[PDB]
RNA sequence: AGUGAGAACAAGAAAAACGAGUCGAACCUACUUGAUCAAAAGAGUGGGGAAACCCCGGAAUCACAUAGACUCACUUGGGACCGAGGAUUGCAAUUAUUGGUCGCGCAACGAGGAAUGUCUCGUAGGCGCAGCUCAUCAAACUGUGCCGAUUACGUCCC
RNA sequence: GCUUUUGGUCGGUGGAGUGAUUUGUUUGGUUGAUUCCGUCAACGGACGAGAUCCAAGCUGCCCAGUAGAAUUCAGAAUUGCCCAUAGGAUAGGCAUUCGUCGAAUUCUUCUCUGCGGGAUUCCUUGU
């Protein structure tokens, strides 16, 4: 599809991206990297460089693993390998509070549609929930993961996906685990849920975009990409699936199950995806790369 | 004195290793007789390649190795 | 104030250094193996480690009674302040301080030097030690002195980690012809609780774990 | 409050933390409103002698060091409640000192 | 109705200069209370001024900067101060300004001298026995 | 408002070039507000050619135990040197220095490589030995002289810039080249 | 930053045997595995093991490595 | 001769004695005084068991548009030698213990023959400061900071 | 202390030789390193080297009436017309200064420090 700009501001691999969930949001993507900083971008309006940074969000020491956005607020979260979580104001650019209870790297953070509770997934195998008031409320136990918890997503009941090859589903308010679903046999890199809250796709080292539903616990159609999957994202409208892989970046359909787009750069340096993001409407695609710059793809 | 450019450093020579054997291209003015001429000469001091130096008598060549 | 905290760590070290020398001279044939003293209000503890607890204790505790009040009259303790105990070493083969005092007596009882030293190393290596090294230096054979070392098993020597793993003690043997010095080095095997040996492995052993 | 300051001094770094963190984990159970354990600067003590007992050789030396670890904790409990916090059989080589501030 | 204030630090050998950068009606930069026209050697007043000068005088327009330096002697307190000021401008533009206005003026600092921003990690090397200094040995004589 | 530094707030770096095109990479003409910079120019091999040439004069003054470590002095001592050079020459003094460095060291020399063969001199050493032999010789001039050091240093820089033989360096620059011409 | 000791190289082959599926071409993720699969006390060796493991993962993309015993 | 800016490592008091099982004094120190008149002292009065007092540790190199004296001389360089007061350490100062004051400075020494030692970056060199010896005495040694380069990044010639 | 700031030594069992003794422990590249890769009548081990330990540099958590900081009201000081005897160079909503041995009320930027991150030839393109 269409290719605009190159959008190069980080110094280090862009490990996560997220677009804000509102209209006239004035910032395009919040991209988050291996340099230890996160950057809120803005439109260029001098395009002849698809976008300029608005605010660099500095204050992590180690590698920053994931980013998340509030839905009805300007607030955003970053989770890093310095075993801490910081909450930010994309209006101001400034951190409010540091969430610190992990003893290992914090591989995944997500922020509820109820706009009031934190979730965190780290290498210390424990999924912990906070309030926005800074205090630990509860942490999820009694049947927890045996190895690293890699991803987390709230299903607009938050879902796991991990390194003990299983994907566990639970509510946030009660903490009891609904189902301890498992299909992959090798570790789960990414977990994301459709906007209807009905079905989720999960990738990993197994090389299959092995897909589920949250309704019954049924393995649906799965597709292989024959290469380890970095991140899966869903389009909000025009139901497609974009998958970040070692081999390439390609967009799959659900009913066609075939590449509707195979996204290729200049054609000399591949610069693998490790992070992708769709906008709030679904019109343009943001994909984050090693060899650090961030490619942005607009619809055909 | 003609100004020649070091296109190759052939290794540290002499007993004490202070002299450097280079291969210097003479860099003349391209209509000259002795244009694009390369000489194998001894340089005293720290010399990397692509380092210009002045030459008093360019008709000598040093005995290599 | 009172002495400074810098001045009290000194006098608490010279306390333990002098207490160690007294018991090393007394309890040499009782198989002495160390002291730990615990100080608090109302009482000062002293625990003695030995191999022969029927001998460092008297017939009714007579020997430790005298050995108590020798520490009391020297360091000016009052009645009730100083209490002593005897604990035994659980292994006796991993304590280099006990084995060198026995090897001191194997030579002083006019046994052969090499027969005595291999009797240590057989007893140390059957007691679970990873390695042992006995060095006897002096006038072993005649007028001019020699040095012999006798070895078995592992022995780490160059690290600063050998303070954690290798137990050492050197004594003097007063022969009729001169003076012989004996050394005994024992590399401690195991005992993750710290009974005899460190918890952590050796600094270079990697030991990759097997997957489930 | 009475504001009793306990001084934990020790020569072992692993024994001074195993007292202080144990002493602090006692004084949370009565909700005493402590002021947290501060780490006063560790004082190292150098004696740099010669190695030789004789006179000759290369004039080699060896520096010996001895670090004193030093912690204080301030707690507002009365004077027989702080003896409840203090009374437990510690490791050997750790000195605790009860002091009343003003 | 608000307080815009930023504290930064700089270190050169042992000189730790803490620069409290705050917004005021007038620019007023003074190192330990001396107003930077009065730092006494004209050589070392020019190293503290090129924290301001390589980026422009316009960017320090209404900023009151207070540099409090201790440790490390005469020349090291200039490199500690000029780094505390040059880091002090940028950390005043990490907040309170966008990233486009910064990171041009960060790179104007980095192009000129790398030590306006990072640190010079060099410390004294210890004296050893048998040596008068870190390296110079005692004189051997042979006869 | 980046006002492109002069040198002591007086002498510009705008017009500097080198007559010796052999020595353009090794004489650095980058600008500074003072000679003193306290950077590590000695880690890599050729990095001291990127050091500004007016600093390298200040480093050459810090010799003989009475000067080791006195860089703030040598910056002051060069401040009056460059102003005297302006009064002798009526030119930009920094161009007078770059013209002095370019003429100050011998293009050829003679060492034993095997006999006493004549060997070419690298452009790096020719910048080193020009700075070295001008700080030397101006130091020996003012040793028991009425003249100050900023005059004796200013005289060696001027006479080497003109290529006159009155400079200490140009007496030795010509002695080495004629010995090298006879030891071919 | 020189030759890896046989303590580093023998241990790094054992990580590739027992844990081939958990490892890829990155240092900073392979390091986090080796902290959970190797019980050693030094962080200096665990950095060197994760360097030589990453090297012999690029060698297994090309072809066979001697002494690898992948089975 | 002035004046300014301004470090890090560190040390610090006592016994089963003599005094009021608890407290004093021995140790280092600020501050005042001495002072209607030289230093060096001598005294009060506080504080400190030493991250708590010394201490905002006011080291010395350095710095200075100081509108300061000298001006190339064995000289206001150098301070060896020794004369005369004086005061502290000690049970005792002579073969000056040490400091301070005024003399001496007409004692070589003007950058060092053959030879020779150490060193590759916060380094060499310069600069002082602590501790250690220690009642009194550092041109020592063990440490620490300050100012801060030249050259090489080579070779097997010795 | 010094042989020696060097990378060196030792068994076992197999091979070789009447034997002292060899082999392993090596010709080839490589590293500061018998450090590694390859070869290999050797194969399996032990020590030394590396690792571990201390100190310094960047950093996390914890932390302070034995470390420090900002603020806000009060109190005090300067306050402009001023161009040195001859007087250069050099930043500029609410001016500034602090035994003033002030009150308050929010903080950890620097400080201290027990365990912990970070460096691995990691990435890149010639040998
Ligand atoms: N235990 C270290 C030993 O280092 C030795 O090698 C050493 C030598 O090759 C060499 O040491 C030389 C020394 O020979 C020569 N006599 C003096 C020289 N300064 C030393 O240099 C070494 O030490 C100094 C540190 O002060 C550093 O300047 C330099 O980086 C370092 N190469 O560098 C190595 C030290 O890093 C041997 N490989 C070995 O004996 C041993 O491993
Ligand atoms: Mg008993
Ligand atoms: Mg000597
Ligand atoms: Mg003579
Ligand atoms: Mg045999």
């Amino acid at each position: 599809m269409n290719y605009e700009g190159h959008l190069r501001g980080h110094r280090g691999w862009v490990t996560s991206l997220a677009c804000p969930e509102q209209a006239e949001s004035y910032i395009k993507v919040v991209s988050t990297s291996r340099d230890g900083t996160a950057i809120a971008w803005k439109a260029n309006a001098d395009r002849h460089d698809y976008g300029l940074p608005s605010h660099r969000l500095e204050g992590h020491t180690g590698f920053v693993s994931c980013v998340s956005l509030a839905h009805a607020t300007d607030y955003a979260l970053t989770a890093s390998w310095d075993r801490s979580i910081r909450m930010w104001d994309l209006r101001n650019g400034q951190s409010q509070r540091k969430f610190l209870k992990h003893t290992k790297d914090v591989l995944a953070v997500a922020f509820s549609p109820d706009d009031r509770l934190i979730v965190s997934a780290g290498r210390d195998n424990v999924v912990r929930v906070w309030n926005v008031a800074g205090d630990c409320m509860h942490e999820f136990l009694r049947d927890g993961h045996k190895d690293w918890v890699s991803s987390i997503c709230f299903s607009p009941i938050v879902v796991s996906g991990s390194w003990d090859n299983t994907i566990k589903v639970w509510n946030v308010n009660g903490g009891k685990c609904e189902r301890t679903l498992k299909g992959h046999s090798n570790y789960v890199s990414t977990v994301t849920v459709s906007p209807d809250g009905s079905l989720c796709a999960s990738g990993g080292k197994d090389g299959v975009a092995l897909l589920w539903d949250l309704s019954t616990g049924e393995q649906l159609f799965k597709i292989n990409v024959e290469s380890p999957i970095n991140q899966i994202a869903f389009s909000p409208n025009r139901f497609w699936m974009c998958v970040a892989t070692e081999k390439s970046l390609s967009v799959y359909d659900l009913e066609s199950k075939t590449v509707i787009a195979e996204l290729t750069p200049d054609g000399a340096k591949p610069s693998e995806c490790i992070s992708i993001a769709w906008s709030a409407d679904g019109n343009t695609l943001y994909s984050g790369h090693k060899d650090n710059l961030i490619r942005v793809w607009s619809i055909s | 004195a003609q100004v020649g450019l070091i296109i190759k450093v052939l290794g540290r020579t002499g007993s004490r290793g202070n002299v450097t054997q280079v291969r210097v291209r003479l860099m003349a003015e391209a209509g000259s007789p002795d244009y694009n001429r390369t000489i194998v000469r001894n340089v005293k001091g720290p010399c990397k390649e692509n380092d210009m130096l002045s030459l008093m008598e360019t008709e000598r060549e040093a005995r290599r190795l | 104030g009172p002495l400074s905290k810098k001045r009290m760590i000194i006098r608490d070290g010279v306390f333990y250094a002098e207490l160690f020398e007294f018991l090393k001279r007394e309890l040499a044939e009782e198989g002495f193996s160390g002291v730990s003293y615990h100080v608090t209000t109302l009482r000062t503890e002293i625990v003695i480690k030995a191999t022969k607890t029927r001998e460092v204790l008297g017939v009714n505790g007579r020997r430790i009674r005298e050995l108590t009040a020798c520490i009391q009259q020297r360091f000016n303790y009052k009645e009730g302040k100083l209490q002593l105990y005897v604990e035994r070493v659980e292994v006796r083969g991993l304590s280099a301080m006990a084995q060198v005092e026995s090897l001191r007596f194997k030579l002083l009882s006019n046994l052969q030097v090499r027969r005595a030293a291999m009797g240590i190393i057989r007893y140390v290596m059957e007691s679970g030690a990873k390695g042992c090294e006995v060095t006897v230096g002096g006038k072993i054979k005649g007028q001019r002195a020699k040095s012999m070392t006798f070895r078995d098993g592992y022995m780490i020597k160059s690290g600063t980690a050998h303070k954690s793993f290798v137990d050492s003690a050197c004594r003097h043997c007063y022969m009729r012809a001169g003076c012989i010095g004996v050394k005994v080095k024992i590399m401690l095997p195991g005992d993750s609780t710290g009974r005899n040996g460190p918890s952590e492995p050796l600094p270079d052993v990697i030991t990759v774990i097997e997957p489930k | 409050g009475q504001t009793v300051r306990l001084t934990i001094t020790s020569r072992n770094a692993k024994a001074v933390e195993s007292v202080t963190s144990q002493l602090l984990m006692r004084a949370r159970d009565e909700k005493v409103t402590i002021h947290g354990p501060v780490r006063l600067p560790t004082r190292t003590l150098k004696i740099t002698t010669r190695k030789t007992p004789c006179g000759n050789g290369t004039n080699t030396w060896d520096t010996f060091e001895l670090k004193i670890y030093k912690r204080i904790i301030d707690l507002h409990a009365p004077t027989e409640q702080v003896k409840k916090i203090t009374s437990f059989t510690m490791e050997s080589g750790v000195d605790v000192s009860i002091t009343i501030l003003d | 109705y608000a307080l815009k204030q930023v504290q930064t630090f700089g270190k050169k050998k042992t000189a730790i200069a803490v620069a409290t950068v705050t917004k005021a009606a007038q620019c007023n930069i003074k190192v330990n209370g001396v107003p930077l026209q009065q730092i006494l050697p004209d050589t070392l007043r020019a190293k503290i001024m090129e924290a301001i000068t390589v980026v422009g005088s316009k960017y320090y327009s209404r900023l009151r900067i207070d540099v409090a330096v201790h440790g490390g002697g005469q020349v090291s307190q200039a490199y500690a101060a000029r780094q505390a000021i040059a880091k002090g401008l940028i950390a005043f533009f990490q907040k309170y300004h966008n990233e486009v206005e910064k990171a041009a003026l960060k790179d104007k600092f980095l192009a000129y001298d790398k030590f306006l921003l990072i640190a010079d990690p060099r410390r004294c090397e210890p004296k050893k026995w048998g040596r008068h200094s870190a390296r110079t040995r005692f004189t051997k004589s042979y006869r | 408002s980046s006002k492109t530094p002069k040198l002591f707030n007086k002498w510009s770096f705008e017009g500097l070039e080198t007559s010796e095109l052999a020595l353009r990479d090794h004489i650095s003409t980058t600008a500074a507000y003072v000679p003193h910079t306290s950077g590590r120019w000695q880690k890599r091999r050729f990095h001291k050619a990127r050091m500004p040439i007016v600093e390298r004069l200040a480093n050459g003054l810090m010799f003989k135990g009475r000067g080791n470590g006195r860089k703030l002095q040598a910056a002051r001592l060069l401040k009056h040197t460059l102003e005297i050079i302006h009064l002798l020459t009526d030119e930009n003094p920094l161009q007078v220095v770059v013209d002095a460095v370019s003429k100050g060291a011998p293009r050829e020399d003679s060492t034993r490589v095997g006999r006493r063969q004549a060997v070419d001199v690298s452009p790096m050493r020719r910048v080193n030995e020009a700075i070295y032999q001008m700080c030397k010789g101006a130091r020996e001039a003012a040793f028991r002289n009425l003249k100050s050091m900023p005059e004796c240093l200013a005289d060696e820089i001027v006479n080497a810039s003109k290529g006159s033989s009155n400079s200490y360096a140009i007496k030795k620059k010509d002695e080495v080249e004629r010995v090298a011409k006879a030891n071919r | 930053g020189k030759i890896r000791t046989k303590t580093v190289k023998r241990a790094s082959r054992q990580v590739v045997e027992k844990y081939y599926s958990k490892l890829n071409f990155d240092f900073y993720q392979n390091k986090r595995v080796i902290m959970d699969v190797t019980i050693a006390e030094s962080k200096k060796l665990k950095n060197k093991i994760a360097g030589y493991t990453t090297h012999i993962m690029k060698r297994l993309a090309r072809g066979p490595v001697r002494g690898i015993s992948l089975k």
